[PDB]
């Protein structure tokens, strides 16, 4: 109730009571007034965070190393135009099958929690996580850091969320910068650092 | 108390509590009957005070560089009139350390922080001294009167210790603010019709008051 | 005086249809509930009895209307910038047909993208926006794009204002009942300042650009409008009086401004429209007059008039107490004000339609025949509809808000005490006009069929000359130099001066003669208007009681009958009198537009040769052929419908399709008008039987339409079909020729 | 919002969405395969 708020001095919404990781009371439009929408939106935010962190790393770390000349990879924008060992549609279909099996089991855990925690082939093997979106076990938490006291968890889960949001913003920024300026994101940073007053939109 | 264009309607609610009150309200804009929206006595007084302070900052600023240029203290490339300093690029522009549209964003952000905090204190008195703000929330608590916050930040020298002195100083502030608003309107409409800076206008009037006058300017 | 946050902004009421009514909020037992939902949506009086709430609701909806109008204007301006040939038309107005709509090629509908000139393919428009933009000095599409953006911004502003003045700060009832201040502001500020601003725009923008265009300069070589303001030398070259500035204005040396403020009269030979200097002078004078007129009514400063005091002092030996009490009625009833304003606005629209054709105010408008015809017909129909609505809401006020115990008025009481004499006299006048107007056409038909052309009412056998209108024409033609010394030419070319204006090989305007046929058609117009006024005034005057049903006010304003007794009481309510007057309004307006079309095509419009001989479109057959019904059937409907029935396979095939579609829609309405509810309710019972057999019977029981709903559907479909048919016929006829 | 979702399930809005999607599908089908008079397969 005394947590920092996005708009100091204002009143947070009633459905945001501070129980969730990364909660600052930001919901002007009330998109999650009902509990079911709240759970669905939490799961969507967690997945979007995790994909956006993988995407930001993959966009920026390769492009930086190319500029300093260690590697010679093409631009991320046109990486889908190169010719690989097979046609792109076959790769898309293989992706669709594999990610459909992967995400399909994630759908059943949202609807009915703890029903897909067993290995279909070798029943000696299980996932250990109690919380929807935090699956645990030797596959997703091999170091065992994903469980502990509520203090240890609410920090780690808040660090994940705050990093994911920043990554999402960075990825969209890179997309729009390449659309407008027509040059890789790292060149934009060096141009800005050369003449910060004028190297601007 | 002295009165200035007072009326029976206006005197029914202007009883002299506000500083610099002379009963002048021919249109009855501050009538407490059915207050709502932005037409409200408290908001009108607050707006008058804030506009007076900003005009007082602006009135001296728009003429300070010009007089020093004619006094030979600052370089002539900086002794520009207020309308050729980058405010209106069609009238003229000066090249700063950053392009004008870039400075606008930074000004917008800083002014947004300051003005949003001021507004949120107006809405909820004493709210700005609660949440952690770099440890500066200890002195930004306000005083319960939105126009006169006081405190170690906004009242460093500790003037106005006595209440009578505070009332006199509030009256002086109101008078100077009104005079500065009048001067700013004079700035605008003098620049419109003469096409040259106000200091040069004053020097023109002093040189020959009859050939350099409104009768000869309009 | 407002209230802070009177109603919460929420989506809760969106999920409960019929929340505005107690009866409708229960739930849909039958299908009548769905129809009841839409019919009572905007009847704010039935929702609540508090006048303040009704006023607050009314104030906010006008903001939504303004937002919709601004969106429509934004679309109209945007389509001219992106999907038009305006810039090509601006270089050759007489040979290029305006177009602002294009069509996607999907099912072969790209045939509608016919040629119009200027290397453009699209649908030809007849709204006249090109001439409006040309008269404003608009040259490029950038200006139109900016105007569309501004209109979008204004629509957003109107929507926000509508939300604000209902959910955040709603004015009190005392604010609405300040009629003196509202009249003062709407006269001095809304009209006077608007006229002054438009005069300033015409002085500083329209005049120089239009002078450059008329001189023959390429539109891309004309200076921009702001260059005339920053560079006074250019305006001085165009108008030397601008070198003196505003000094002549303040020294009362107004004669120096005679270069751009004239009183010429007539038409501009180059463009065929009114002189723009005359328009600027007109707007200046009108602005002055409206600014002075806005200082009449009293306000907080004691000087001015009190409307109640003016009303109370007008009484006579024939009227008793006079206008005393009318001030309280017009400040507490929304319906009476609506009726009065509707009547005045409809009359004004008809006056505007009549005036714009004889004094063409836009360049290259007189020689664009399709635009003229379309504008005339459009504004005539709008005026008729508004006039009918006036009577409808007058009847509503009489039924609901009439209360002599607290709102007594002597003038209204005296009218209700002799209504029989009024209705009987109007009945006799209608019968006399019908006998002596339409009967002369039947006499002509019989005499022509019998082989006796020397016994007809015509210009060759028995003349019926309209000598009163000819005297007015002669008086107006000789006004300059006798009764209007300051004028150079007459107000209009139609008065009969004898001069002809031709633009690009076509006739713009010329004197219009009057003869025997005009007499007959004018008396036909008078007859139709009188009958419509009879049906509407009978409906208003007998709304509360009659000799047949003494208690008619207890049954309401909109009820079907009072049963089969008293010999039968179908159609006794005041709603049925509007339902019956719509049909007569349609009849009258159709006759008027047919008269206009035939007269224009026969006596005015045509082409002019090098030697100066005029060939009209139909060759002047109106005088001898329109004096019989067979003439109207043969030389107008049969001959001029060949364009619309031969339009298949060309860019005008849409009009041909709409002709048949509107025929079908018109004929479809007769099912609802000639039949009654009981048959259809009995028929549905058999259809429901087989749905029960297959377990597909709905839980919302199907019901036949009510008696009033059936009447309304019939009249709506009847009007839509007829008007659409005439629209397609007119457009297909006039675009081709 | 539950009330907003309820308003989206009312008959006119749902019918409008369904018919708009249907018209779009039919227009694209006739755009890909124009002038079909017989079923040739
Ligand atoms: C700033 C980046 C960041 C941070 C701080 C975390 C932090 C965490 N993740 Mg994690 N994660 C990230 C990015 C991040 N993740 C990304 C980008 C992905 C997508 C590849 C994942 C996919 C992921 C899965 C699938 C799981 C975690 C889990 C966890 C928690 C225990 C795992 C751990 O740290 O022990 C090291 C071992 C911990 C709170 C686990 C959890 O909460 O369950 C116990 C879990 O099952 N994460
Ligand atoms: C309210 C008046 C109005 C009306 C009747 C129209 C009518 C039309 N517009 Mg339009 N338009 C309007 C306002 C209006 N517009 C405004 C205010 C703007 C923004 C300034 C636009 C911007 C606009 C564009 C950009 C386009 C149209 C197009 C069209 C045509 C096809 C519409 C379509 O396929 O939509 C389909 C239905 C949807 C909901 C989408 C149609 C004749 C199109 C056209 O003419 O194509 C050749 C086109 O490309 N309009
Ligand atoms: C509300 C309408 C309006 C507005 C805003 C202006 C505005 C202006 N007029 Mg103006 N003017 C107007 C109506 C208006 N006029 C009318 C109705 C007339 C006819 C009597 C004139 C006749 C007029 C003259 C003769 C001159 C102006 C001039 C001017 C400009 C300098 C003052 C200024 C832009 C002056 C100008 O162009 O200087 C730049 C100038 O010489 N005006
Ligand atoms: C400024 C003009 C104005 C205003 C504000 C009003 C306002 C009002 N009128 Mg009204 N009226 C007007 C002009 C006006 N009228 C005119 C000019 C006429 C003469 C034709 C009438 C005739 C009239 C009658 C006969 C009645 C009213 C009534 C009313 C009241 C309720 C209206 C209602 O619920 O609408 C509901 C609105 C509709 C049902 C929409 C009708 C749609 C039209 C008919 C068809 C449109 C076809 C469309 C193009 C097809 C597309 C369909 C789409 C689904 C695909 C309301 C106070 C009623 C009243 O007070 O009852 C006590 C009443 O009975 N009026
Ligand atoms: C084409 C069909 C038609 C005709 C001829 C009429 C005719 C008439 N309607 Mg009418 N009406 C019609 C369709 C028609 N209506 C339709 C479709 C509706 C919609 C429901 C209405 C709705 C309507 C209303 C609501 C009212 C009328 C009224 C009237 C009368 C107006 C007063 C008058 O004397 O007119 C002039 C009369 C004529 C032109 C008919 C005479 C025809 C010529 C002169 C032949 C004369 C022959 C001569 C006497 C010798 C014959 C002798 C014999 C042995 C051969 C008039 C009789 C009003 C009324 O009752 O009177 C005020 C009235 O209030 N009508
Ligand atoms: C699922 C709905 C449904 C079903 C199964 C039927 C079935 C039938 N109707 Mg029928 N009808 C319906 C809706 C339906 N109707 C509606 C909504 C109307 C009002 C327009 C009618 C009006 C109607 C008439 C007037 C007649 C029938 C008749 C018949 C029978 C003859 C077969 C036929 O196609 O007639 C033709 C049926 C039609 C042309 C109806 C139009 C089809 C509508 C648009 C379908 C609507 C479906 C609905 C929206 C379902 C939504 C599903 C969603 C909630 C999941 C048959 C048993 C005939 C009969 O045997 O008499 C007893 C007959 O004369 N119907
Ligand atoms: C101008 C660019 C453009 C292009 C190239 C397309 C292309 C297409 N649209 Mg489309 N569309 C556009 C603009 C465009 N649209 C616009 C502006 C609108 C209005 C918002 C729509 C609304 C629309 C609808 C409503 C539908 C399409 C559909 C389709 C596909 C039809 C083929 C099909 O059914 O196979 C199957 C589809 C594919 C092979 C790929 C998708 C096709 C890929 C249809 C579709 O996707 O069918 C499933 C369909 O139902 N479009
Ligand atoms: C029950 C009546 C009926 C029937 C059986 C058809 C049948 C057909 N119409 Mg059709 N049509 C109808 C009424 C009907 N129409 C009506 C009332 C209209 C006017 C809105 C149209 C307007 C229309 C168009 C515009 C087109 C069709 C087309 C077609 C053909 C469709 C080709 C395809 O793949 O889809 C098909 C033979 C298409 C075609 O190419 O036909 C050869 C086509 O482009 N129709
Ligand atoms: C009859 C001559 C026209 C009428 C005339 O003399 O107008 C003037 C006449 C007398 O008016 P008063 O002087 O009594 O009242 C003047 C009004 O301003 C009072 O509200 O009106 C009547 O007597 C009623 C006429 C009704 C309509 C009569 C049939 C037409
Ligand atoms: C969602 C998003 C934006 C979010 C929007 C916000 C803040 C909305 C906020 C609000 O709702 C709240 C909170 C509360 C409401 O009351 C109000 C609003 C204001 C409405 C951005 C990104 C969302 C999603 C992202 C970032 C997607 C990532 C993409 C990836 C992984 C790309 C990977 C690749 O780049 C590689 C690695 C290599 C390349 O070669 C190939 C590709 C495939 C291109
Ligand atoms: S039900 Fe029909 S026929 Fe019978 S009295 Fe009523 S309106 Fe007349």
């Amino acid at each position: 109730p005394d947590r920092p708020i996005w708009f100091p001095g204002s009143t947070p919404p009633e459905w945001l009571d501070g129980s969730l990781p990364g909660d600052f009371g930001f919901d002007p439009l009330g998109l999650s007034s009902d509990p079911d929408s709240l759970k669905w939106n939490v799961q969507a935010e967690i997945v979007h965070c995790r994909w956006a962190m993988l995407g930001a790393a993959g966009i920026f770390i390769p492009e930086f190393l190319t500029k300093i000349g260690i590697l010679n990879t093409p631009s991320w924008y046109t990486a889908g135009e190169q010719e690989y060992f097979t046609d792109k549609t076959t790769l898309f279909v293989v992706e669709l099958i594999l990610i459909g099996w992967a995400e399909g089991r994630r759908w059943a855990d949202i609807i009915k929690p703890g029903s897909v925690n067993t290995d279909p082939v070798f029943p000696n093997n299980k996932l250990t996580g109690t919380d929807v979106g935090y699956p645990g076990g030797l596959w997703f938490d091999p170091l065992g850091w994903g469980s502990g006291s509520p203090a240890k968890l609410k920090e780690l889960r808040t660090k994940e969320i705050k990093n994911g949001r920043l990554a999402m913003l960075a990825v969209m920024g890179a997309w729009f910068q390449h659309i407008y300026t027509g040059t890789g994101p790292i060149d934009n940073l060096f141009a800005h650092l050369a003449d910060p007053g004028h190297a601007t939109i | 108390r002295p009165l200035w264009f007072a009326s029976s309607q206006s005197l029914s609610y202007l009883d002299g509590s506000l500083p610099g009150d002379y009963g002048f309200d021919p249109l009855g804009l501050s009538d407490p009957e059915g207050t709502g929206g932005f037409i409200e006595p408290r908001w009108l007084a607050y707006g008058e005070i804030i506009n007076g302070r900003f005009a007082m900052l602006g009135a001296a600023g728009a003429i300070a560089p010009e007089i020093l240029g004619k006094a030979g203290l600052i370089p002539a490339e900086t002794a520009l009139p207020w309308f050729q300093t980058g405010v209106i690029p069609p009238a003229g522009t000066y090249t700063y350390w950053a392009d004008n549209y870039t400075l606008f964003v930074l000004e917008m952000a800083l002014m947004g922080f300051a003005e949003h905090r001021r507004l949120q204190d107006w809405y909820n008195p004493g709210s700005m001294g609660k949440q952690y703000f770099l440890g500066l929330e200890k002195g930004l608590a306000g005083s319960g009167n939105p126009a006169y916050p006081g405190g170690p930040f906004f009242n460093p020298l500790g003037f106005g210790k006595d209440e009578k002195s505070l009332k006199e100083l509030k009256l002086k502030e109101v008078k100077n603010g009104r005079l500065a608003m009048l001067a700013i309107l004079g700035y605008f409409i003098q620049g419109l019709v003469t096409g040259v800076g106000p200091y040069q206008n004053l020097l023109d009037h002093l040189a020959d008051p009859v050939n350099n006058n409104v009768l000869t300017s309009l | 005086l407002v209230d802070r946050d009177p109603i919460k902004t929420s989506f809760e009421e969106w999920a409960k249809p019929g929340h505005f009514s107690r009866t409708i909020a229960k739930g849909p037992d039958t299908t009548t509930w769905i129809w009841n939902l839409h019919a009572d949506a905007h009847d704010f009086d039935s929702h609540t009895s508090d006048l303040e709430e009704i006023s607050r609701k009314v104030f906010s909806a006008h903001f939504g209307q303004l937002s919709i109008i601004f969106l429509w204007l934004s679309g109209m301006y945007f389509h001219g910038a992106r999907f038009s040939n305006y810039e090509a038309w601006l270089s050759d107005p007489t040979h290029i047909g305006p177009s602002a709509q294009v069509v996607w090629p999907i099912v072969g509908q790209e045939i509608l993208n016919g040629d119009v000139g200027g290397g453009f393919r699209g649908i030809q428009i007849t709204s006249g926006f090109f001439q409006i933009w040309r008269a404003s000095g608009i040259t490029s599409e950038l200006q139109l794009y900016c105007t569309a953006i501004g209109a979008l911004v204004f629509a957003a502003l109107m929507l926000f204002a509508g939300w604000f003045h209902y959910h955040k700060a709603a004015p009190k009832l005392a604010w609405f009942q300040d009629v003196e201040s509202m009249l003062n502001h709407h006269l001095a500020g809304l009209l006077g300042l608007g006229s002054l601003s438009w005069a300033g725009h015409q002085v500083h923008v329209s005049l120089p650009i239009n002078q450059f265009l008329n001189a023959g300069v390429d539109p891309k070589e004309i200076p921009l409008p702001h260059e005339f303001i920053l560079n006074r030398d250019l305006l001085a070259q165009l108008y030397p009086s601008f070198a003196e500035g505003a000094t002549p204005f303040f020294t009362l040396n107004w004669s120096k401004y005679s270069e751009f403020l004239t009183f010429r009269g007539g038409l501009d030979p180059v463009t065929g429209g009114l002189w723009l200097t005359d328009i600027a002078h007109h707007h200046l004078a009108i602005a002055i007059l409206f600014l002075i007129a806005g200082h009449m009514y009293r306000t907080n400063w004691g000087i001015g008039h009190g409307i109640k005091d003016i009303l109370e002092a007008h009484k006579g030996p024939f009227t008793g107490q006079g206008h005393k009490g009318l001030y309280e009625i017009l400040t507490t009833s929304w319906h009476a004000q609506l009726s009065l304003n509707l009547a005045m606005l409809g009359s004004l629209t008809i006056i505007v339609a009549h005036h714009m054709y004889s004094m063409p105010p836009y360049p290259y408008l007189a020689t664009d025949y399709a635009t003229q015809l379309s504008l005339f017909t459009h504004h005539m129909w709008i005026g008729g509809f508004l006039i009918v609505g006036a009577a409808a809401h007058a009847a509503i006020f009489m039924v609901r808000d009439y209360d002599p115990t607290n709102r007594y008025n002597d003038l209204l009481d005296r009218v209700l005490r002799h209504r029989d004499a009024i209705i009987s006299h109007l009945n006799w006048v209608c019968i006399f006009l019908g006998f002596h107007s339409f009967g002369l056409y039947i006499h002509n038909d019989t005499m022509s069929a019998l082989g006796r052309p020397q016994d007809m009412f015509s210009d060759t056998a028995i003349q019926l000359q309209p000598v009163f209108a000819q005297w007015i024409q002669n008086t107006h033609a000789l006004a300059p130099g006798v009764t209007a010394p300051g004028e150079t030419a007459s107000t209009s070319l139609t008065w009969g001066g004898g001069e002809l204006v031709a633009v690009g090989g076509k006739v713009a305007l010329l004197p219009i003669p009057l003869g025997t046929a005009d007499f007959l058609v004018h008396h036909i117009h008078a007859f139709t208007i009188h009958v419509t006024v009879l049906i509407l005034l009978k409906g208003v005057l007998f709304a509360r009681s009659s000799r047949l049903i003494p208690d008619k006010a207890n049954l309401g304003f909109r009820f079907p009958c009072d049963g089969p007794g008293r010999g039968g009481t179908c159609q006794v309510s005041a709603w049925d009198h509007v339902f019956l007057g719509l049909f007569w309004m349609y009849n009258a307006i159709s006759v008027v537009i047919f008269h206009f079309s035939w007269k224009m095509q026969s006596d005015v419009w045509g082409s002019i040769s090098d030697q100066g001989v005029v060939t009209h479109i139909t060759g002047g057959n109106f005088a001898q052929s329109s004096i019989t019904i067979n003439g109207w059937l043969r030389d107008f409907l049969w001959a001029q419908a060949s364009q619309v029935i031969q339009s298949y396979g060309s860019s005008l095939s849409a009009y041909g399709l709409f002709f048949l579609g509107a025929h079908f829609v018109w004929a479809f309405s007769l099912m609802f008008l000639f039949s009654g509810r009981g048959y259809w309710q009995e028929l549905i019972e058999s259809i429901v039987w087989a749905h029960n057999k297959l377990k597909v019977a709905p839980a919302t029981q199907p019901r036949a339409l009510s008696i009033i709903q059936g009447r309304a559907v019939g009249v709506t479909h009847y009007l839509l079909g007829g008007i659409a048919t005439t629209w397609a016929f007119f457009l297909a006829r006039i675009i081709a020729v | 919002m539950r009330d907003l979702k309820t308003y989206l399930s009312v008959a006119p809005v749902l019918s409008t969405l369904w018919f708009g999607s249907l018209a779009g599908l039919l227009i694209e089908i006739n755009r890909l395969f124009p002038d079909a008079l017989t079923f040739p397969f």
